[PDB]
């Protein structure tokens, strides 16, 4: 019974559909049972969000979630809505000047009998007095309940990924156009998302960041304002890790074999909402999915096999069932069970469509091996066989190699092959910026150390395969550590890691927001910790997350909870083209 | 942070000594 950063966000949004009840007193449950619920016995009321704040929400709660907590209607801020005077109202909106007007209009109005505005990250005093004054010269200002910055500023997509929904960071960070000023202020709202994450945890971590860049000034940001926040209280532990993503882009390109990482790059797979493939069918893979939940880190034919053990058993499970026997349906439970199971039944039938159309298994390979020729030629050999629907992956597959490649690489190959992209005309206004952060790849590459360890579809329930499923699993390397999960191991885990880690990670900023100017320094001191917060500024990954949770989720002796989020949860593709946009401005 | 943020998070009070001065200033 451990809680995940998903639940503990999804605790403190129902603790405030409940008028954030609970609060000022005792109890410690988590996810109310019926027979309480009905021990103070509540009323239904209003919900109002904001585009934002329902993005928030509609990730982590399903409408049904909703009702059960007392909420008859949600609807937006800006919307014309039609009056319920006589039933409360529960704002859940941004801290802004356009929304606080509107509760003072609804307020004066009369549209709900009571208000309990709740606000999304934290409303600054300026807003406060202005809500205030306007609210002052109405004759209502008792009907305002209760008024809460609630700390929930940010997106929980899987149990312990997260994002503060900042796009195109990298970018905005590394241009050298964006103002010294731009800079500050995005610093800033990353440092506000990530306190805002923390507060949920319930946990003042020790922070640790690489220096030099937006990393450092983000974690010295958050070390001042966790800082107050201890001191303007009165007068084993966390760690939370800032990184900057020039950590590791050879990550942000790289092809995987595990199930989540393929849904989220090859069919855009956003607030648990994939699209596979102007076709586009949408499946939903709501929290708590069964199966998901449960075949997510692994790799795509365990878990395209455990899908037809699962139907397999459902047809049986079924059976026992047929035997005693928005629609309100004959047995809910089982209908619903079948219909994960139809969900990820073609989620991995339309994977092997898109893995067969486009010959992906090849990428994969030509990537695992960064060295001699014997994967200098498989690639060229791969971009031999022309197609169109490779274009990208080829452009990335080069990219990863490029960078890992360990050595030089050849004036050849970035010649032949950028050849036969200006020539199959696929810009590479990209290729001219990606060349620089080799350099990087390169330094913390060297500077760590890697440790280790559809009736067709309905067909494959042999426990082997369908003659595809046979390659991958040979095609099974190495899993060992990413750069990332390096960092975190030595920081986590100190007795028990490479010399390199600790060493690198050694040169890690550390900062204590419980003391108050620390030494002469804050000399970094080693510890372990059970929890950590990790966030790479810049973009995150599944292929991160994927590997970070892999090896938490393999401590024995100690085990770990990692918390992994970055700016944005970036797609290989949409971060190809953040970098492209680089080569592009930095030159004119 | 510890339990310590169910008071940070809480403004109502603060907020209704505010409604109050604007109130007694206008």
């Amino acid at each position: 019974k451990d809680i995940s950063l998903r639940d503990m966000q999804i605790s403190a949004i129902l603790k405030m559909l409940f008028l954030n009840k609970d609060l000022n007193n005792n109890d410690n449950i988590t996810t109310i049972t019926d027979d309480i619920f009905n021990q103070q016995e509540i009323i239904w009321k209003v919900l109002i969000l904001d585009i934002k704040s329902t993005a928030t929400i509609s990730s982590v709660l399903r409408v049904n979630d909703l009702l059960k907590a007392g909420i008859t209607v949600h609807s937006l801020i800006k919307q014309d809505r039609s009056p319920l005077p006589d039933v409360p109202a529960i704002y859940f909106v941004s801290p802004t000047k356009e929304n606080i007007d509107i509760i003072v209009n609804d307020l004066k109005s009369d549209k709900y009998s009571e208000f309990y505005i709740n606000f999304t990250s934290s409303l600054p005093r300026n807003l406060l007095e202005d809500l205030a004054q306007q609210v002052s010269i109405t004759g209502k200002s008792d009907k305002i309940k209760q008024v809460y910055d609630q700390y929930l500023d940010f997106i929980v997509t899987e149990p312990e990924l997260f994002s503060l929904e900042i796009s195109n960071a990298y970018l905005t960070l590394n241009d050298p156009k964006t103002t010294e000023e731009e800079i500050t202020g995005l610093c800033a709202n990353i440092a506000d998302g990530l306190f805002n994450t923390v507060l949920t945890i319930n946990s003042i971590p020790i922070i640790r960041a690489a220096k030099g860049g937006p990393a450092e000034i983000i974690a010295e940001k958050l070390g001042t304002k966790l800082r107050d926040f201890v001191i303007n209280t009165n007068s084993e532990r966390g760690v939370l890790i800032i990184l900057d993503r020039n950590i590791d882009f050879a990550s942000m390109f790289s092809h995987s074999w595990i199930y989540q990482c393929m849904v989220f790059d090859i069919f855009k797979l956003s607030r648990n909402t994939v699209t596979i493939p102007l076709a586009t069918k949408k499946y939903d893979i709501e929290p708590n999915d069964f199966f998901w939940m449960e075949n997510s880190h692994l790799p795509f034919p365990e878990a395209a096999e455990n899908v037809e053990a699962a139907l397999n058993t459902y047809k049986e499970e079924a059976a026992e069932i047929t035997r005693k026997t928005e629609v309100v349906k004959k047995l809910p439970e089982l209908t619903a069970k079948k219909n994960t199971i139809d969900t990820h039944m073609n989620i991995f039938a339309a994977l092997l469509s898109q893995l067969e159309s486009k010959s992906l298994d090849t990428f994969f390979e030509v990537e695992q091996d960064p060295g001699s020729t014997k994967t200098r030629s498989r690639f060229l050999d791969i971009l031999k066989d022309g197609k169109t629907n490779n274009l990208e992956d080829k452009l990335r597959s080069f990219i990863v190699l490029y960078l890992t490649s360990t050595t030089g690489l050849p004036k050849d190959f970035v010649q032949n092959v950028e050849n036969y992209f200006k020539e199959n005309d696929y810009d590479i206004n990209a290729l001219k910026y990606v060349y620089k952060l080799r350099e990087f790849m390169q330094l913390s590459n060297m500077s760590l150390q890697n440790k280790s360890l559809y009736g067709l579809t309905e067909g494959k329930l042999q426990g082997g395969v369908g003659s595809l499923i046979s390659g991958i699993k040979k095609l099974l390397p190495e899993k060992k550590t990413i750069p990332i999960t390096n960092v975190v191991d030595a920081i986590m885990d100190p007795l028990n890691s490479s010399q390199k880690n600790l060493e690198t990670t050694d040169s890690y900023l550390y900062i204590d927001p419980k003391i108050t100017r620390g030494s002469h320094t804050r000399k970094p001191k080693r510890q372990s910790y059970n929890k950590s917060l990790v966030f790479v500024v810049g973009g995150g990954n599944y292929l991160e997350y994927q590997n970070l949770q892999e090896w938490a989720h393999s401590q024995l002796h100690n085990p770990k909870k990692v918390m992994y989020g970055s700016t944005a949860i970036t797609t290989p593709a949409e971060f190809l083209n953040e970098i492209s946009r680089l080569g592009a401005s930095n030159s004119s | 942070g510890a339990m310590a943020g169910m008071n940070i998070k809480d403004r109502t009070s603060e907020f209704q000594q505010s409604v109050l001065s604007y109130k007694k200033r206008n």
